[PDB]
RNA sequence: UCGGCCGAUCGAAAGGGAGUCGGGUUCAGAUCCCCGAAUCCGGAGUGGCGGAGAUGGGCGCCGCGAGGCGUCCAGUGCGGUAACGCGACCGAUCCCGGAGAAGCCGGCGGGAGCCCCGGGGAGAGUUCUCUUUUCUUUGUGAAGGGCAGGGCGCCCUGGAAUGGGUUCGCCCCGAGAGAGGGGCCCGUGCCUUGGAAAGCGUCGCGGUUCCGGCGGCGUCCGGUGAGCUCUCGCUGGCCCUUGAAAAUCCGGGGGAGAGGGUGUAAAUCUCGCGCCGGGCCGUACCCAUAUCCGCAGCAGGUCUCCAAGGUGAACAGCCUCUGGCAUGUUGGAACAAUGUAGGUAAGGGAAGUCGGCAAGCCGGAUCCGUAACUUCGGGAUAAGGAUUGGCUCUAAGGGCUGGGUCGGUCGCGGCCGGCGCCUAGCAGCCGACUUAGAACUGGUGCGGACCAGGGGAAUCCGACUGUUUAAUUAAAACAAAGCAUCGCGA
RNA sequence: GGGCGAAGCCAGAGGAAACUCUGGUGGAGGUCCGUAGCGGUCCUGACGUGCAAAUCGGUCGUCCGACCUGGGUAUAGGGGC
């Protein structure tokens, strides 16, 4: 029941956080999903025709 | 963006040990660390492994070199002058 | 301990045979003068040897 | 264990001189024939049904042919 | 895609300490179907007796489970739990026996 | 003729070291007994059975052809461009190499076990009202075969700048990238033989004073992840530190030799199966607020493995499940002083005291905001300030598939094509947590327990981290890097 | 279990260059807070014919390193260390 709450956003708030923010989800994690999202997305696209080798190098340093 | 002013490498030293001796230190850890290009295959690979040892990745190859530098700048002088002697042997 | 070795456990089987009461006949005989096996032994009060 | 595939090959293995004994146990799906020999255990399976009262016919005479239901 | 589930009302009918009316009036109102109770549901669910065996077909996914929670509920009720029990005598069944001292 | 372990021997129940697992069983033993499945090493002289070696061409003849006879010549296996593969695959002294055989730390990824979620069963719990509810349970060993999956600094084609590929980070490439196609290793995962016959859960029926009794049914389908623990792998960092040895096993180089005259053949075989054997010693139990040491059933000491739910950053503290226990060598009745341990205290706030000793204040997280000084790294959580509950929402952060213009037709379906423009990207399905914002709301209470820095200005000493009088001194003492001096060419 | 965030790297901006600034990434250190462990500051607390011939309570120091620890070895008395 608790976790259905907590699903929604309650229990969260900030009297209710004991950790660090990085304690709680840390950066290197969330860099990890968003590096790996982001060149997964780069790389579909250049499979599928939507940008060139050139575009894709360009965007993958970006 | 630079993260320190001056210390560079050395910053992992805190503020211990002396200003001077971190400076001091400092080209050493630099030079000890620092990516040689290889004279055998041409790639900047020759790395240090031991003291004195020098270790190239792509070819290999294995070089007896000085501490902290590929090679140091008394032996590059006895190299030139055991090659002058040598020819100054035969004739 | 539960290793041990032949000899040590050949030692220990030795005094767990000699640990035991005298007979109830010994006292019966003629000028027997023993009333108990006064070197009876036991594990936690005296140790062994060894 | 080892799983003899094709039935020809379990024949030759029944008719071995190690071989000690041949269980039959009837599955729902299938039927397994288990014969004991030496290093192993060998298991033959067949699918059907006829073919499997077939086999039990010609096995080799002289060996247990104990069945486990 | 029919279920068909079947609940089993003899040992204590013939003694006589509840009926099988009353059980099948109770469970047409407690049957809930997609969370609703009442109306089996739109009648997708259907039931009937035979004065002693109280069937239940359905044609939507319907728990067996649900029927032995729903009839330990109706005999807390009665006051048969301390000496009735719900017992599976098969796959699609439920019969529910006396405790054997 | 060849032959250096160039040195006996001992030295590890945590190093090296072939090969046993599942089920049952006792009052007390089991990886040891029983049942069932394996496996390692050693042996087979009279050679145990197969298979391999290895059994083909040439010429004369006969023979309708096919096929038979004689003679001669081969034959210590074969396939793939390659990586390498196939069931064997002659070979000594000698030589070369490998494995054994290697630190610590970081970050990722794969696999398992556990945890979590959604259903289907079986049995229990609650039912005052509600709860399709809550709880329990819901197997497949070793060893083979096959297939996933992971890895490769392995091969072939080809030749790349408008450089490209690519990681969380990196890193890689004319010494051969990208791409296409292959090969190898690991395979603890899945399926299969083992295997359901066993085990387990339920519901029954008989009894052999105490049945591995008999029987019915079931042992199902999914989803998740910076989760935890093992393990496997990849890639880095650190070292004036470079993190054993030896038994033992294997591969290669070389070709001394051996084997047969064309035979149902030989030498030989790391291939399949079959036969025999594995001696000696240890093995119970405790392993600690009672089986050990401390004189004792002593609040001390004594090396390790496994490790659930909630909260939470967490192996914290607090509560709980499995498992365990009986409060630590006694109880009863009262509730004096003094004590030991723990709290509170109006007003004042160190006036107490050698001395703020002791206690108290602060404390988590978020958003701001941070001085002198400085070896420029720090100081720094400086200092200082605001907020924190509950409830109802709103945004944002992903993954999977499918995008056709159609019968011109028959393998209400399939091979090509006249047959069309998602190209500002849509449609459906599934899925974790996390952040930000808003409204409402309670006697302003919200890190509500637990967890959890008081701060600033200076002076002395020691640079720091480290160490020290076990049992009255942890310090400014010792050590330290740095600096300097001295001896020494064997 | 958290904090700080060294080198290396990416992007953007400013620069004639030299280079500089900003945001990330990265994860160093006889680094910090703090468990287990190791130690033993203060109460000059408890106890002081004790639980104990040195223990106990709270509070403490350190907690990736000159770290903690088992076993096997070596050094023996004017000697060892
Ligand atoms: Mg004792
Ligand atoms: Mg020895
Ligand atoms: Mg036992
Ligand atoms: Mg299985
Ligand atoms: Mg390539
Ligand atoms: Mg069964
Ligand atoms: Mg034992
Ligand atoms: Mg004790
Ligand atoms: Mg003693
Ligand atoms: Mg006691
Ligand atoms: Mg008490
Ligand atoms: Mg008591
Ligand atoms: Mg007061
Ligand atoms: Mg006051
Ligand atoms: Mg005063
Ligand atoms: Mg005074
Ligand atoms: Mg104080
Ligand atoms: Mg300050
Ligand atoms: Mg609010
Ligand atoms: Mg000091
Ligand atoms: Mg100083
Ligand atoms: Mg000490
Ligand atoms: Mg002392
Ligand atoms: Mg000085
Ligand atoms: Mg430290
Ligand atoms: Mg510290
Ligand atoms: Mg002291
Ligand atoms: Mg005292
Ligand atoms: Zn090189």
């Amino acid at each position: 029941k608790n976790t259905l709450a907590r699903r929604k956003g309650r229990h969260m708030g900030i009297g209710k956080r004991k950790g660090t923010a990085n304690a709680r989800m840390p950066e290197k994690v969330t860099w990890m999903r968003r590096m790996r999202i982001l060149r997964r997305l780069l790389r579909r696209y250049r499979e599928s025709k939507k940008i060139d080798r050139h575009m894709y190098h360009s965007l993958y340093l970006k | 963006a630079k993260r320190t002013k001056k210390v560079g490498i050395v910053g992992k030293y805190g503020t211990r040990y002396g200003a001077s001796l971190r400076k001091m230190v400092k080209k050493i850890e630099i030079s000890q660390h620092a990516k040689y290009t290889c004279s055998f295959c041409g790639k900047t690979k020759m790395k240090r492994r031991a003291v004195g040892i020098w270790h190239c990745g792509s070819c290999m190859k294995t070089v007896a070199g000085g501490a902290w530098t590929y090679n140091t700048t008394s032996a590059v002088t006895v190299k030139s002058a055991i090659r002058r002697l040598k020819e100054l042997k035969d004739q | 301990s539960s290793h041990k070795t032949f000899r040590i456990k050949r030692f220990l089987a030795k005094k767990q045979k000699q640990n035991r009461p005298i007979p109830q006949w010994i006292r019966m005989k003629t000028g027997n003068k023993i009333r108990y096996n006064s070197k009876r032994r036991h594990w936690r009060r005296t140790k062994l040897g060894l | 264990p080892r799983k003899i595939e094709e039935i020809k090959d379990f024949l030759l293995t029944a008719r071995r001189k190690d071989a000690k004994s041949v269980k039959i146990k009837k599955n729902k799906d299938n039927v397994k024939f288990k014969v004991r020999c030496s290093r192993y255990l060998y298991t033959l399976v067949i699918t059907d049904k006829e073919k499997a009262e077939k086999l039990k016919q010609s096995l080799p005479p002289g060996l247990a042919v104990k069945e486990l239901k | 895609q029919v279920l068909k589930f079947t609940l089993d009302c003899t040992h204590p009918v013939e003694d006589g300490i509840m009926d099988a009316a009353n059980f099948e009036q109770f469970l047409q109102e407690r049957i809930k179907v997609n969370g609703k109770a009442g109306n089996l549901g739109g009648g997708v669910v259907t039931i009937e007796r035979s004065k002693s065996k109280i069937t239940v077909t359905s044609e939507v996914p319907f728990s067996k489970r649900y029927l032995k929670y729903l009839t330990k509920k109706y005999l807390k009720k009665n006051n048969l739990r301390d000496w009735l029990r719900v017992v599976a005598n098969s796959k699609e069944s439920y019969e529910l026996r006396y405790f054997q001292i």
